């Protein structure tokens, strides 16, 4: 029904 | 009914029976557990961590409060933990995908929560249909502080075990973030600081593998931590 997503994230390239 | 381990007191509360401390323990639990996952899976280098004692017999790396990048993550995880006080947090999870913003995950480390009414013996109903994690946790009884310590130690050793022996190496490129879900009880207005509202969560491919990491049962809360991955065995 309701979710939250962190603005912070971790990237590997 | 208190945890007398000399090392335990640094990171954790000594008593976890009462609701306030039961909830705060859960907050700390989240911090240390995802710390173990982030470090042992090598999503973040060692420099983002501080070596700690969970107990006299177990050490674990935890997110460093003195580093900007790691402090941000820890704060964000702590915001999620505070939601356990009123019982507004159904699930908090680290979601790994091939590309940023993907719905379908390559790998997930999930912690799912259940809540108890006053007294800490009767489980509050959690639904979408009964939430898949409700039944196991609802059957559980708070068996005192030391059981809780042993539960935490199990989870940390399990995370170490999965990453060292079971999980295959992650792909060269990936994107990792934290995704959460609220309970039904949660007001529309209430929002965990650090998490933007969304009508999507994550999904797993149908041939997904799983492994139970461990469960937590303090006085007035319950949780289950699981690993979902395409990279097992």
């Amino acid at each position: 029904a309701r979710y939250g997503v962190s603005n912070t994230s971790i990237n590997r390239k | 009914d208190s945890i007398d381990d000399k090392k335990w007191s640094k990171l954790f509360p000594r008593i976890v029976s009462d609701p306030d401390r039961s909830s705060n323990f859960m907050t700390r639990a989240i911090y240390v557990a995802f710390s173990a996952v982030l470090r042992n899976r090598n999503i973040l280098g060692q420099e983002y961590f501080t070596k700690n004692y969970i107990t006299e017999k177990l050490k674990c790396m935890t997110l460093c409060f003195r580093n900007l990048r790691s402090n941000q993550i820890a704060q964000l995880l702590r915001n999620a933990g505070d939601a356990t006080k009123d019982g507004f947090l159904k699930e908090v999870s680290l979601v790994i995908t091939n590309n940023e913003g993907d719905l379908e995950a390559i790998e997930v480390f999930s912690m799912k929560f259940i809540y108890f009414e006053n007294g800490g013996v009767v489980a509050r109903l959690s639904t979408d249909q009964e939430d898949p994690h409700f039944a196991k946790l609802a059957q559980l009884v708070y068996e005192g502080g030391d059981s809780v310590r042993d539960q935490m130690v199990t989870i940390v050793r399990s995370v170490q075990f999965l990453c060292t022996k079971v999980l295959e190496p992650l792909p060269e490129e990936f994107t990792a973030n934290f995704r959460l879900e609220y309970t039904n009880d949660a007001p529309s207005n209430f929002r965990i600081d650090g998490f933007e509202d969304s009508s999507t969560f994550y999904t797993l491919p149908d041939d997904i593998q799983s492994a139970t990491i461990g469960h937590l049962r303090p006085g007035c809360h319950a949780a289950n931590m699981e690993c979902w991955s395409m990279l097992m065995s």
